């Protein structure tokens, strides 16, 4: 029936169904086909499709976290011993309400996480998350003064991607470079950013250029933050400031060439420490230093 | 020592506001977007008063309708407020001789002229006018006084010059000058009758007047007695200590804290800088005393309310105040 071609369907769409979620989905319409009522022939199932969907795996990460948290309230339902029946059900209706619970979160979040951002006060955002966009969006629809200052993040260039959706809003911006990146942090008041994933530790796991952000910031001492939806929790644990799982380069080094082709080789997704993040945001409240390891240890009970 | 009652002089200092006092009345007025009599309730709130008084002729209708939506109308309120209708337009005397007539004065009563704000606690002062009062039988008044800005260079309508004693505090001339503004006279007689009674004299212009009174059974008896007497101040407090009832005595109250009756415009904008300045420590925006205030001190001294809209790349300034529901363009100062 397939999960990873559901998931390559979403092209055009995106922006409402987030990545996981999006994911989660997929999961539960795989699962509501060939009867939940067995536990041997479904689960074992579904463990052999997220497996082919981590070795299809490029670049992500969240769509294993994703999957944990599905797995997690499967095995929760039926443990009240109910009706082999009625237990069910609900576990293939909170698919549907399980991505109706991202709207209702963002509509938590963009209410509470306007507070941050004070009278008057210089931004420098990098990377880009549904969360930390959505709260710059409904603080301009608070009518409250900000400025804007672009970080030309590159993967897929992704600053010339946030600058651009930065002028569809109405907010005045300009471009930085990463390089230079140090030279900003003086006329700015507070640094922000977007996750790919955060630590069992209480460190992130994030694009091409974000410890650098968070050093530089810690030498500053002006404030670093992180901003998301929260699905995103693996029981990761990178011990050392380049360890990652990968599935391409892990720093080559390219024999001499003439032609000028293998150049570009470099650590894209980095680690920063617990230490250089002043405050994290999600939906379950306010919360930042050991709390993700909390959330972690109430979840897996390990 | 319990139980206060109040008398509050309103329709006394109107046309002294040239412009203004034309439809609605003179207390109306909004120092800091809220009313002037707030401010003096809150004074007699914090006082301690249980039975408030006021004096409505001009423009009455809105200030009894003020009234009828304040906070004090609601029965928790630890004071109630009774009106006073008079005739339009009439000198204080002619109002001390119509409250006597209506006779609801008992022990000791409070009278202020004009709208005061002050963060003088008052139960000092409620504590020294009884010591006083039980020193000898025959004393009346008692009068508030405040420390000026080391110069009155740039006060002329109070050139109030005070003679005090130095132990026992007592009042024994008043009197107006009109020295920097217009060079015409420089006299000051002064009566030598009390030469040796006091002996420490001490001539003092660099004291502001407050017009605060805390008044004993005496006075509404004295009004009816002497109906020649118009003023409170300028006639009043010179013809008491200049014989008329020997053996009687006034107070005189010196304080190193803040409090500035309003009279004049350029006063008034003194007192609103002060204000928005932290010249008036519990007196501050930020606490909210009207209830539907919900202002927000910020640091440079900038006041702004819930609701406040601004638009982008605008500067704030040094002691301001900002209401609520208030929307401002761009290029602002």
């Amino acid at each position: 029936f397939n999960i990873t071609e559901t998931y390559l369907r979403f092209l055009e769409e995106d922006t409402e169904m987030t990545m996981p979620i999006a994911a989660i989905e997929a999961l539960v319409t795989l699962l509501r086909i060939k009867t939940p009522e067995t536990a041997a022939e479904m689960i074992n199932t579904i463990k052999s499709s997220t497996e082919e969907l981590i070795k299809s795996i490029p670049n992500s990460v969240s769509l294993r976290a994703g999957c944990d948290i599905f797995m997690r309230f499967v095995l929760r339902n039926l443990h009240l011993y109910g009706d082999w029946e009625n237990c069910k059900q609900h576990l293939i209706e909170n698919g549907q309400l399980f991505v109706s619970r991202a709207k209702k979160s963002r509509n938590k979040i963009a209410e509470i996480g306007v507070d941050f951002i004070a009278d008057d006060d210089i931004i420098l955002v990098h990377g880009y998350s549904r969360a930390v966009f959505s709260l710059l969006n409904h603080a301009a629809n608070k009518f409250i003064r900000f400025r804007c200052v672009v970080t030309e993040s590159r993967p897929s260039k992704q600053g010339n991607q946030l600058y651009t959706l930065l002028e569809q809003k109405g907010i005045p911006v300009t471009l930085i470079v990463d390089s230079a990146v140090g030279a900003v942090i003086d006329k700015v008041d507070k640094v922000f950013v977007g996750a790919e994933g955060v630590a069992e530790s209480g460190g992130i796991i994030n694009l091409v250029g974000t410890y650098s952000v968070g050093v530089l910031a810690h030498n500053a001492r002006k404030p670093f933050y992180v901003v998301t939806e929260s699905h995103k929790f693996v029981r990761m644990f990178p011990l050392s400031s380049d360890d990652l799982p990968m599935a391409g380069p892990p720093l080559d080094f390219t024999r001499r060439t003439d032609d000028l082709e293998d150049a570009l080789r470099g650590p894209t997704i980095d680690y920063t420490a617990q230490e250089y993040i002043t405050a994290l945001i999600t939906d379950l409240g306010v919360l930042t230093p050991s709390a993700v390891s909390e959330e972690l240890i109430k979840m897996w009970y390990d | 020592e319990d139980r206060l009652q109040a008398v509050v002089l309103t329709d006394s200092y109107e046309t002294r506001f040239m412009p203004l006092t034309a439809v609605k009345p003179r207390c109306l007025l909004p120092l800091a977007n809220v009313p002037l009599i707030e401010y003096t309730l809150e004074f007699l709130a914090k006082a301690g008063v249980h039975e408030v008084f006021l004096i409505c002729s001009s423009h009455a209708n809105q200030i009894n309708d003020y009234i009828e939506n304040s906070k004090w109308n609601l029965p928790w309120s630890p004071f109630k407020i009774t009106t006073i209708m008079s005739p339009e337009a009439r000198c204080t005397g002619d109002v001390m001789r119509d409250l006597d007539n209506r006779g609801i004065i008992t022990g000791d009563f409070i009278l202020v002229s004009g709208d005061v704000l002050t963060n003088i606690d008052f139960s000092k002062m409620l504590e020294f006018h009884k010591k006083m009062h039980l020193q000898d039988k025959d004393h009346i008044s008692t009068m508030c006084l405040s420390k000026a800005s080391t110069y009155p260079k740039t006060r002329t309508i109070e050139p109030a010059a005070f003679v005090l004693d130095k132990s026992t505090s007592r009042c024994i001339y008043y009197q107006d000058l009109p020295l920097p503004s217009s060079r015409e006279k420089t006299s000051i007689q002064i009566d030598p009758e009390l030469l040796d009674n006091v002996d420490e004299f001490v001539i003092r212009n660099d004291l502001i007047d407050c017009r605060i009174d805390i008044c004993t059974s005496h006075v509404p008896l004295i009004f009816q007695e002497n109906f020649d007497y118009q003023s409170l101040r300028t006639d009043f407090v010179k013809g008491v200590i200049s014989s008329d009832i020997l053996g009687k005595h006034i107070y005189a109250y010196l304080t190193d804290e803040y409090a500035v009756r309003v009279e004049s415009w350029q006063t008034y904008d003194t007192i609103s800088q002060d204000f928005l300045g932290r010249w008036c420590y519990p007196l501050v925006l930020d606490s909210n005393i009207q209830d539907d205030q919900t202002y927000s001190y910020e640091s440079r001294h900038i006041y702004k309310e819930k609701d406040v809209v601004l638009a982008q790349s605008c500067k704030i300034g040094k002691c301001t105040a900002i209401g609520s529901g208030t929307k401002i363009g761009e290029g602002t100062k």
